[PDB]
């Protein structure tokens, strides 16, 4: 059994550097035959072999990444190091470790879960918090679907949960979209609209990238 | 009674030359204050310096120097090393006693950043015999010294028994923390994923546990 | 040299404590004793002089009514009691040398001792294994709930390229102790005053595989021979003694009609290194079809492909 | 470099039916062709390889077939644990090249959106800008179509659409359309409407609110 | 069993021989001893029969006034005594056992002695060894000049596997031994009756060489990797402990820019094995070039040669 | 150094086995990548390999001569062996023993004398021997070439002297001719034609195949 | 006196049987005579093969019998061997003595044709100190057993101190002989190139010295 | 098989000077080709391989030039030892094959046969046969032709010829030529001739006898 997991920085300044780690568990980084890889898949699920170092030692690269990329390990620490240099908008990727080596003809055996790495001339922000009720009177007993607005914030992720993790069922929440350089996610729950006038329906909304944590309570309009 | 006054806190880059001062109440500073720079840095580590006005203690190196500059003592550190982040400590003899000053906080620059390392220790057998439960946090080697812990077992906690300290520098001069989330041992039975973040700079290093 | 302070001692208010610091490494009669007081946030604040040669004492005005120096040349040690104490008199209490003859400076300090004065009672440490959990040596130790206020820690190891790291307490009064080892054994010991409540608590998790070396050759045609008999050389150096086992593949499957002959080369202790033969056709060796010897020991899997340069 | 071409990029399937993805190759790759699967939330894992063998944890449901610059990945008897991300990479010479890639997702029965309209609010309006959100929580198929109207004008611009996974409990889709405006130009209207055109349901679903309080 | 005779006797005319025949192998006493004549060109004739176990002694009415038999028990031998001697009794006599109880038959014989009765002067023999002059070993001795008729040859060795061949004479008395061996020294031995004139000579010409066993592999590409080095190992095992030279060649010209690394692999009393190495490009190895391993050892000159297998 | 001797029958009758035999010196027949080849020249200069075995005991032939020949050898006596089946007039040749192996690119590197093969349906015959004498008087004084002619004799060689030897030079052997089955040879001797009438001019005729040994003496015509 | 005679010479091949006969002068061989009937092989080797007149002796094998036929005694071979080929004497016992045939020569054929085997010796160093030499050609192993030797130093020898012996059988059923050439220490010094040919069935077999 | 085309079959030569040999090959052999020498009594003897490759033994007066189907050995500065057979070899594939041979033999002047003819002995017309013999001794160069003449008309039929190679000390040739006929057909006739024809004289030398006594 092996497994690779990637560390990255998550977000990177454009004509920076860029440097991610693959741990190795399981197998050593010399054992025999054996060469790992760094692989990325860009936005549109392209995926592009980007390189490998051996066991060997020895390391070859994507002719395309000539001159830019370098593979680096350390054997004792069973790690090793994609350095990516002058990033821009157009290294944004989802970044794995792979090994191949088991089977005979170039075919990756072992993957990371990958690493996401947005590149982007933008820092970090933390959310502004919008309450999302609706415009018009409810009907009695009926079903009321409330939300939160979690608008302009970078990087990702962001959690959202509704009165503390208490309202588990019911909820949506949608994968953010890049607007700007900024982030903009909207979550939602259902609860009975006989609920929301007697008791408290509050989002909970945490950004760790700037250490913010909010509370909206969804206040019925006038 | 006479006091010993020196700046707060002085920041230089490596390879230039900073000057320290000493100032006394008295007056000025003469050669029969005898006045003495001792070094402090982390773990409680004290060295003498320098004594009379500008006599080197043996085992220093020659880019201290010591002098009188106008009415107060003068330690002169030319070609600052990044080891030389410290604090100063001036020391004027009045009569019969010893009186030091507030002392410097020399800062070096050009220190390049570095993100923390972190480890992640479950609860012991023996501490789940009783009715608690604590995860241990670590982190090392974070640099600059400013770091913020989040835990995550059940989504989002809010209040639990998250505790951390207050980050303390290194003898490498990068800093060291710790943080804790404090259970009972039937919501440690009940949940099974443990994840503590450590959030520096706005990038985040996570390591998690189970079982 | 080295100036040894006690880690930190305990009284009550009004009561008297005598604390030491034993000299080593250094004439101790050519060098004058300092004491110096420094409060938690706070600076630094002399009080003594002593005079290991004679009885040369000198005091600050303010610790004349509370501070007593001895000097033990016997013993090559320093004293400093100090009488009528009270919570202001908490604090780091460091000895110093100063050089008296010729010019005057300060060169080795202490390592200073914690005196807190206090009624409160007192809580004896809790110490728990920090468990690694698989997934990396990192070893530590947590010392839960304890009080005056200090605590003390050091480890023993069998060797090995060892470092450490002490961390600050939580002001719920918590503490971590940790070791990152560079295959042994573990535990850690530690000291809470009043007295010497020293509690220990061990731990060890060791590992054991030997990587062999595989080296797979392979023979070419003799260019004077019209036919050439194509073998397979699987070259394993450096295995466990009694734990390697040898197959082979082609084209990623396994080869159960022809047999190889797999021998012992050489034997090292407890190690030995062997050799599996192969033959294949000349047929398949110029199909460009891959070659795989897989070498299983201990569980591990190590192998070796082949093929002819292509183009 | 080898340029694969995966199809097709989207197969809606049930369990026990069975399901063909084909890989084109821009030269011959002999017979060096890969498949690999990925379930949601978990990593790449290798199916077949050289074209027709499987891994020995791969079951005998999938098969390959194929050589030159043709190849097709075939799954039998589906399970529910086939559906997910399925891409093939050659792996003829270097550097090794990659498909698109096709999406496996589980049939269910046709769903109607529930579609809910949210007013900008005050916190967003006090520093100028408005957003209007509109939302269509589990519906079946994905395949839906969002309209902003305000005051019967259809509006295309400041509309952002964000869409969810297949679900893993119920095998339904959300969907969230974000209308941003400034706050002098929201301030011009008094209707604001989204309707949602959705196989089950002749005339769109509509939901306004109207700015008067 | 075996009846042991001298292999020649020689007297003048009208003297007296005593001929003997020594038992072995079987009882002395239970068998009947015959004496049968014959001469050069011509049948067999019956002289007497003895009785070991008693005194019973029967001539043939021809031979009474010349034989004698008598038996030695305590010596388990056979004696004739031939009287009144001429030209006509120069013959061979042997010695023969007969069964007597139940059946009557024939089994055992002896060499038989050859009896030269002459008043003609003696020559003795003239031993030279025979050089086998290379080109082949084959040793052998020449006995030149010899007379009254009679010799006899014998050879020693230290053991080995060996063949010898007696030749015929000539008319004019010259006789040659031959031995074939399958290292070790050799000598011939002749005796040449009357009495013992037995001589001696020695020869010898000795031979040292290791052949070592030559394996010449190659490291091909890995199909999982780009960029593959190729390298050749020449593996000599079995050579001489301190000789053995090995040098390179690329299509016959040596190699001199690259080195090669050449190392030992095993001690086994006075031989070794070693391996030698040698790195080359990939191009060099796709251009069907050759390449040679010639190892040198104790003056011979080993070889291996390897190619990429063409087509 | 290496030295390579033939060994064969002379002549064969058609139908019957050929056996040519190779001693080797100085090299064993086992030492490493030596291989030992049979060759042969056919009278009108055309060199035919005809096969090989190796030092590892491996045996190749040309593919016009398989299922006819043989390659073996014994290692002890150093000596290597090649066998022709079913011999007809075409086999009649001059057979080679030759080494490759020193070089890489199959070139013989050593070569033996070689041993003559006739494969002839006849058997030995000694030769008539006739004197060859002028049809004519002499010129007192002058010289005069006498001869003799060995007619009518199979199979190879015959040994023609003058005088046992005594008459060494001006002498003229010609190589023979094979007419029908036999071998026809002249040899000639100059002398003076005032040696000629005084003194005995004979030639010594020895064909060993048939142990015959004769004189002919040359007495003038009249 | 009484004779005994046997036929000069049988030939038979390997498998057949053959039949060897012994006459008396007296008229009939009876019981009385005891038959007996040995076996003569090269080296002066006999061997009894059968007494009384048919009691074979012990470790002579079966296809050997003996019997009276019409007036003579008879030994009869029953699947002739190679290793049978031999002289037989017959012996019949009159009152107080044995009388011997002549012997009977069995020859066995299918026997293949072998050539012989050449070894040339040069002098030794011992023999050239004096004034003489002996080249020694010996030849072993060739069958049939007639073969015809000629030296060759100075090109066609024709007396010089050839000297030949006669073939004897070995004990294999092949034929052996050796060949001298006698020549002066000055004559060996002389000539160089010296070569002994042995023909056998018309194939010259040569072997040849220097130095 | 690779056919292997030597030329030319003979040259002459005087030390000192330069000869080639030239082999083509039916198909290409690239740069496999060897050069062999063999002196009168010697054996065969590995020159040059590889087509330019020599023995460290070979002098530098040889060399060897050409590929694929063309190559040339080159001797420079002739020496007294290099007059002999050489032959070409094809080593580039098995069956190793062959070319069949230059023979250089060393000039020297023009040297007229000694002609001498030899009636039919008494011991062979005794048996019923008849051998006429002709010799032609100690001649350069070795073009030379005999004509057979009984009573003027020219006999063809019944002719052996035999030529000795070159002699190693004079350099030149020798021929000796045998006419077989019956007694019945030789006792037809009484003038016997033999005509030797050499560059060295315009008419022919003639020999005759009479079987008159
Ligand atoms: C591989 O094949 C070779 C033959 O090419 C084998 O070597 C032969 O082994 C036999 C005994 O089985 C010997 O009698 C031969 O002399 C060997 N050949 C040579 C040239 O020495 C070898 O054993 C085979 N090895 C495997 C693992 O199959
Ligand atoms: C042949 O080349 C290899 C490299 O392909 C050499 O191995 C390297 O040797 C250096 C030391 O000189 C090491 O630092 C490398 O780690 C080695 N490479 C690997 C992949 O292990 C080898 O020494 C060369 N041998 C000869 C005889 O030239
Ligand atoms: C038990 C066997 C473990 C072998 C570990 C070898 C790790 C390093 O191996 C080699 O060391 C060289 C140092 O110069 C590096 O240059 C090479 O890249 C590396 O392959
Ligand atoms: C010192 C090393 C000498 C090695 C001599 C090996 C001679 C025989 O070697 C092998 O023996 C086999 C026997 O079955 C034969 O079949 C093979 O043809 C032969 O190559």
């Amino acid at each position: 059994d092996v497994q690779l997991q990637e560390s990255g920085p998550g977000f990177v300044t454009p004509s920076q550097s860029l440097s991610v780690t693959c741990s190795v568990t399981g197998y050593s980084l010399t054992a025999s035959s054996y060469f790992w890889n760094w692989i990325r898949k860009f936005p549109g699920n392209k995926l592009e072999w980007m390189g490998y170092i051996g066991y060997d030692g020895s390391v070859y690269y994507n002719p395309s990444l000539k001159s830019r990329i370098s593979i680096t390990r350390d054997t004792s620490k069973r790690q090793f190091f994609l350095q990516l240099k002058t990033v821009t908008n157009d290294d944004t990727a989802l970044y794995y470790c792979a090994r191949h080596g088991y089977y005979s003809s170039r075919v990756m055996d072992a993957w990371g879960q990958g690493t996401s790495v947005t590149v982007s001339s933008a820092k970090t922000t933390a959310p502004s918090v919008y309450p999302l009720a609706p415009g018009s009177g409810d009907t009695t007993n009926s079903m009321v679907t409330l939300g939160c607005l979690v608008k302009g914030y970078f990087p990702e992720p962001v959690t959202v949960t509704w009165n503390s993790g208490s309202l588990s069922s019911g909820v949506h929440t949608f994968p953010a979209v890049l607007q700007s350089g900024l982030y903009t996610l909207s979550s939602s729950v259902t609860v009975p609209s006989s609920t929301w006038p007697s008791e408290t329906v509050t989002c909970n909304v945490a950004h760790p990238a700037s250490s913010t944590k909010v509370d909206k309570k969804i206040v019925p309009r006038g | 009674q006479a006091v010993v006054t020196q700046e707060s806190a002085l920041t230089t880059s490596p390879g230039e030359t900073v000057t320290l001062t000493c100032r006394s109440s008295t007056g000025a500073v003469t050669t029969s204050n005898y006045a003495n720079w001792v070094q402090e840095k982390p773990d409680h580590l004290f060295t003498g310096l320098i004594g009379g006005t500008n006599n080197r203690a043996p085992g220093v190196p020659a880019r201290f120097s010591g002098s009188l500059i106008g009415d107060k003592a003068a330690l002169t550190i030319t070609g600052a090393q990044t080891e030389d982040e410290a604090i100063y400590f001036c020391a004027l003899w009045y009569s019969n006693h010893l009186v030091f000053g507030g002392g410097t906080k020399l800062t070096v620059l050009g220190q390049p950043k570095s993100s923390p390392s972190v480890t992640l220790f479950p609860p012991s057998s023996e501490e789940l015999e009783t009715n608690k439960a604590t995860l241990v946090c670590t982190i090392t080697d974070f640099y600059p010294g400013v770091v913020t812990v989040d835990w995550k077992v059940d989504g989002t906690p809010v209040t639990q028994g998250m505790e951390t300290t207050q980050p303390s520098k290194q003898s490498n001069n990068k800093y060291m923390a710790s943080s804790y989330l404090t259970l009972t041992a039937g919501a440690w039975e009940r949940h099974n994923s443990y994840s503590c973040q450590v959030t520096h700079e706005g990038h985040t290093v996570e390591k998690s546990l189970s079982r | 040299v080295q100036l040894q302070q006690p880690g930190a001692e305990l009284v009550k208010p009004g009561a008297s404590v005598k604390l030491s610091c034993k000299a080593s490494g250094y004439t101790f009669t050519s060098y004058w004793m300092h004491w110096v007081k420094q409060r938690p946030g706070r600076g630094l604040e002399w009080i003594g002089r002593i005079d290991p040669n004679g009885g040369g004492t000198k005091y600050n005005e303010k610790f004349k009514s509370k501070a007593t120096l001895t000097v033990d040349k016997p013993s090559s040690t320093a004293y400093m009691q100090l009488s009528s104490l009270t919570s202001e008199d908490s604090a780091v209490y460091y000895c110093a040398r100063m050089w008296y003859y010729g010019t005057y400076y300060f060169d080795y300090w202490g390592q200073g001792t914690t005196l807190t004065v206090s009624s409160a009672s007192i809580r004896n440490p809790q110490l728990y294994p920090l468990k690694p959990c698989k997934g990396t040596m990192t070893l530590g130790c947590l010392v839960k709930d304890y009080f005056p206020g200090p605590v003390t820690v050091t480890w023993y190891s069998d060797s090995l390229n060892m470092s450490t790291v002490n961390f600050p307490a939580l002001g719920s009064e918590l503490k971590v102790t940790t070791s990152q080892v560079t295959a042994k054994n573990f535990t850690c010991h530690v000291t809470h005053p009043p007295s010497f409540n020293e509690s220990r608590t061990i731990l060890v998790r060791p590992v054991n595989i030997t990587e062999p070396t595989l080296e797979l050759l392979h023979s070419s045609c003799d260019p004077n021979a019209f036919h050439s008999t194509i073998q397979l050389y699987c070259f394993i150096y450096g295995h466990i003694l009694n734990d390697v086992s040898v197959s082979w593949l082609m084209d990623d499957r396994e080869i159960t009609d022809t047999l190889a002959q797999t021998v012992l080369i050489k034997e090292e202790g407890k190690l030995a290194s062997t050799c599996s033969k192969l033959n294949i056709t000349e047929q398949q060796w110029m199909s460009e079809s891959t070659f795989t010897c897989k070498v299983t020991s201990q569980g591990v899997d190590y192998l070796a492909h082949t093929r002819r340069c292509p183009d | 470099d080898v340029q694969m071409n995966q199809s097709p990029s989207n197969l809606a399937a049930s369990p026990g039916e069975t399901v063909s993805i084909n890989c084109k190759a821009s030269k011959s790759i002999s017979r060096y062709l890969a498949w690999y699967q990925q379930k949601p939330g978990k990593a790449n894992k290798l199916l077949i390889f050289s074209g027709s063998t499987l891994q020995s944890g791969t079951p005998s449901r999938f098969s390959g077939s194929g050589s030159g610059t043709d190849f097709t990945l075939t799954i039998r008897n589906l399970e529910p644990e086939d559906f997910g991300l399925y891409f093939c990479q050659q792996h003829n010479e270097f550097p090794l090249t990659f498909g698109s890639g096709t999406k496996l997702e589980i049939k269910r029965a046709d769903a109607a959106p529930t579609v809910s309209i949210f007013p900008p609010s005050s916190e967003q309006l006090t520093s100028g800008g408005a957003s209007v959100v509109c939302f269509l929580n589990n519906f079946y198929p994905k395949d839906i179509n969002v309209k902003w109207k305000i005051d019967g004008s259809e509006r295309q611009n400041g509309v952002l659409n964000s869409w969810t996974d297949q679900d893993s409990k119920d095998s339904t889709y959300s969907m969230s359309s974000t209308l941003t405006l400034t706050k002098d130009e929201y301030e011009r209207h008094n209707s604001y409407t989204c309707e949602a055109t959705h196989k089950t349901s002749t005339s769109p679903i509509v939901k306004s609110f109207n700015r008067n309080e």
